[PDB]
């Protein structure tokens, strides 16, 4: 338990050490392991080392562009049911209902349509979870019932590098760089890291006897 | 080789040999370059990341070649049709504002010249003179040793190369001057220092960029392609180089922070 506090250390420096345009100007050394992309920050006089985990940093940028892009699949339902609320503005304002495979009619509301899958089933307890989640809350345009956010983290790590495969730097490069598009990315949808910093490289005096007179 | 001076030079190399840091080179992982300009590249071994210098490391290397090929060395033929590609070491010499009159130039290459047929011989560095044999404004370098198959050292670094041969190099003494010119050809070999440039700076100008761009990408593609296999496969660790491997990660640490989703 006690050992957690070296992790939190290490999150918490990410957040003050490292800003969205940071990530655009790291520059890829290599793969380790097959598992890791080590890379060098050099800005401005500091330069420093990140190792970067090859999946869960891929699947925290796939799992947000699920978040954010997709349209969840709905059943057009027979007979329409009604809801009461109070929290009703937040329903009358939001196409996230939509997006999360609820079409809506517009005290006095309108289910048209509830989400569907073939591995699980749909309440309006889900509906009311979504009216909830929005109370929460910084951007809602992204906000899913834990539902479908689950199925998005699922996804997601099926859809994303494997840990043992072989990247070039190409791919290497995008995966660091698509970093910059999210919010805070030192997780996971898991709560697993994406990248810690390794070390700062300050002072080396490096060998330079072939330049010297 | 007949010589009593390169076999107590190899032997200098032997009782320097640390045991532990040479088989975590034999058995290295390549990762790639942290820094073209203070030369880093990082390395695996077993369960650890290493930050190596291979400024340091290619200069053992390339001393350890030159002892071993010492009088039996390839050329790389320095010389084209373009007689006004050649090498003057007059002109590579100007590069010192110090050397700041015409005869402590023509000091240090009257040394080098008298000692040609030797420096050919042993070394491989091959001068010549284009006009009549006293004109030292006019002494010429048309091969230099061939130590790697595969790797043209950069001739950025000559101008040290003729100074240091000048200056540096104890001709008197037959061990420490063989020593001397393999610890010159060592220096002049090692991949240059590439300075760090901006490339989000506007002030800098777009030719400035692909250039350095492109010697970022000559430097990779020689230390994963041609140093690395050869630092791998033949490389003795002095251990006067521990200073010069740093470990910066182990997977047994990483691992209890990096967990499967
Ligand atoms: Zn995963
Ligand atoms: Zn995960």
């Amino acid at each position: 338990k006690d050992e957690l506090e070296d992790f939190e250390q290490g999150e918490k420096y990410l957040t003050l050490t490292v800003s969205k345009n940071d990530f655009k100007k790291m520059e890829v050394v290599g793969q380790f392991n097959l598992g890791f992309i080590i890379v060098t920050r050099k800005v401005d006089n500091k330069y420093d080392l990140f190792i970067v985990d090859q999946h869960a940093s891929d699947e925290k940028y796939n799992f947000e562009t699920l978040q954010a892009v997709t349209v969840f699949k709905s059943q057009k339902l027979i007979i329409p049911q009604p809801v009461e609320l109070s929290e009703l503005v937040v329903l009358d304002n939001l196409p996230v209902f939509e997006k999360n495979g609820f079409k809506l009619k517009i005290s006095r509301v309108k289910l048209l349509s509830l989400p569907t899958s073939k591995q699980t089933l749909f309440d309006l307890g889900d509906f009311n979870e979504l009216i909830h989640l929005i109370k929460e809350d910084l951007r809602r345009d992204n906000i899913r019932c834990s539902k479908i956010r689950s199925m998005f983290a699922m996804r997601a790590c099926r859809s994303s590098i494997m840990i043992g495969k072989p990247l070039n730097k190409k791919t290497m490069t995008r995966v660091v760089h698509n970093l910059s598009e999210l919010d805070k990315p030192w997780n996971c949808p898991h709560g697993r890291p994406t990248m810690r910093h390794l070390m700062e490289l300050r002072d080396w005096s490096s060998f330079s006897k072939d330049y010297e007179i | 080789v007949n010589l009593t001076s390169i076999k107590k030079l190899r032997e200098k190399v032997d009782d320097s040999i640390h045991r532990e840091l040479t088989d975590i080179f034999a058995n290295l992982n390549y990762v790639g370059v942290v820094d073209e300009e203070r030369r880093l590249a990082a390395i695996q071994h077993d369960l650890k990341l290493f930050l190596i210098d291979y400024g340091s490391v290619c200069y053992e290397l390339f001393y350890q070649i030159g002892l071993t090929d010492f009088a039996n060395f390839g050329k790389i033929n320095l010389q084209s049709t373009n007689v006004s590609d050649d090498i003057v070491l007059y002109n590579l010499l100007s590069e010192f504002d110090e050397l700041n009159d015409d005869a402590s130039k023509e000091k240090i290459i009257s040394k080098i010249w008298d000692m040609s047929s030797m420096l050919n011989e042993y070394y491989s560095i091959e001068l010549v003179n284009d006009g009549l044999d006293n004109d030292l404004k006019s002494v010429k370098l048309k091969s230099l040793p061939l130590l790697l198959k595969g790797y043209i050292p950069s001739l950025v670094k000559l101008p040290f190369f003729i100074y240091r041969l000048g200056k540096e190099v104890d001709w008197e003494d037959e061990q420490e001057c063989l020593d001397g010119i393999l610890r010159e050809i060592a220096l002049l070999y090692i991949p240059d220092m590439v300075p760090k440039v901006d490339t989000s700076d506007a002030s800098l100008s777009e030719d400035e960029k692909a250039q350095f761009i492109n010697r970022k990408e000559h430097i990779s593609s020689l230390l994963e392609h041609v140093l690395f296999p050869c630092i791998k496969r033949r490389f003795l660790a002095p251990r006067h180089i521990l200073k010069d491997v740093v470990e910066i990660a182990n997977l047994p640490d990483l691992y209890k922070v990096f967990e499967r989703c």
